[PDB]
């Protein structure tokens, strides 16, 4: 599918240097197009002067700078109805366009458990190269989770669509295992050392 | 439950010296869909698999960069020149799989919490640089409005080897950089 863009309004005109200047326009989706909110936000250096929500449906003025913008956009029936447009002709059809392949992305974790000590105090369970990041990672020491001795890390991103996390069991006929519970399986993964 | 699409823009300049960026991409959840090469007018995905599925037409991101451009000028012109104070970036340098020597893997250096969004990745292998196969992202947004940067070095990890990510950031009084060594 051919994605769509939103264009940026253009704010009225009232030794080192540096200036930044940029526009994000935001499509939120709640149980995907249901409920879906386009906001499109005015930054200028580390500021945000100015934003459109479409549950709203004009401009506010976040900061005294963006006040100017504001009122000269609100003033322009026909460019707020054109912001109001952008719900469809941008969030929704881009929706459509790549839900397949980034709300249905899957891509299955792998699993390593290894000792880290010298005698073993500590079980790592490595779990990497997963989409989406929501993961469930358990530590249990014959059939009981444990919970005590547990620590892990935040889900890290990798930046190229994939996450990893790491799940620390401190510890001393015992049968531990990593279990991983993930939208890309069937069945959930029991890694055991 | 909840996703978050962003075209996310930016233009910016320097004087002393005189240097001008320009960014236009799309993100989803915290990951990029694509950029568009300004100079060539050309849209890179970030994954080959993404250009199979959709489309974009980069010309509308020129489009986008000429106002983009203008509003710059015009927002200067509207603050009187005010500036901000630069934020120097935090580093990580982590593997992106679990590390076997010999096993060919990915250091991922991951700058972050920086403003404004202009910074160069150097790699050093044992002090060495190293850039064969070297990938760096564009600039990520934060809700802090700061900005975070991706570089990934292929590597086959060896005893005794000992990596380096040297991030520079505009402006900085010299590089930052962190060290990784394999288990």
């Amino acid at each position: 599918n051919k994605m769509s863009m939103s264009t940026m309004n253009m704010p009225m005109a009232m030794s080192s240097a540096f200036f930044f200047c940029g526009a994000i326009s935001e499509c939120h989706y709640l149980n995907g197009t249901e409920r879906v909110r386009y906001l499109q936000r005015y930054i200028y250096n580390r500021q945000q002067y100015a934003h459109f929500d479409s549950d709203v449906g004009k401009f506010v003025a976040d900061s005294p700078l963006g006040e100017p913008q504001a009122e000269y956009w609100n003033s322009n029936a026909e460019l707020l109805e054109n912001r109001m447009n952008e719900v469809d002709r941008f969030c929704r059809h881009n929706y459509g366009g790549v839900e397949s392949f980034t709300v249905q992305r899957s891509v299955e974790p792998k699993v390593r458990v290894s000792a880290l000590q010298p005698e073993t105090d500590r079980l790592a369970c490595y779990v990497t190269g997963f989409y989406p990041p929501e993961i469930e990672v358990k530590w249990f020491l014959n059939g009981r989770e444990e919970t005590e001795r547990v620590v892990s890390t935040d889900v890290m991103q990798n930046g190229d669509w994939t996450y990893q996390v790491l799940v620390v069991l401190e510890t001393v006929g015992d049968s531990y295992v990593c279990r991983v519970e993930h939208a890309s399986l069937r069945q959930p993964i029991s890694q055991a050392w | 439950r909840r996703h978050v699409l962003l075209q996310a823009e930016f233009y910016q300049r320097s004087e002393g010296p005189d240097k001008a960026w320009a960014q236009f991409g799309f993100h989803f959840d915290a990951d990029e869909l694509f950029h568009v090469e300004l100079d060539a007018a050309q849209t890179v995905w970030r994954l080959p698999e993404f250009g199979r599925f959709a489309s974009f037409e980069a010309q509308g991101a020129l489009q986008n960069m000429a106002v983009g451009k203008q509003n710059l000028e015009v927002m200067i012109s509207n603050s009187n020149r005010s500036q901000q104070d630069f934020v120097t970036p935090e580093l990580a340098l982590f593997p992106a799989e679990a590390v076997s020597l010999e096993e060919p893997n990915v250091l991922i250096c991951y700058a972050d919490k920086f403003w404004p969004p202009v910074a160069t990745m150097e790699w050093r292998r044992n002090g060495a640089v190293v850039s064969e196969g070297v990938y760096d992202s564009v600039y990520y947004g934060r809700p802090d409005l700061l900005f975070r940067k991706f570089s990934y070095l292929p590597f086959v990890p060896q005893r005794g080897d000992v990596y380096s990510c040297a991030v520079r950031h505009w402006g900085a009084e010299g590089p930052v950089q962190r060290m990784w060594e394999p288990e």
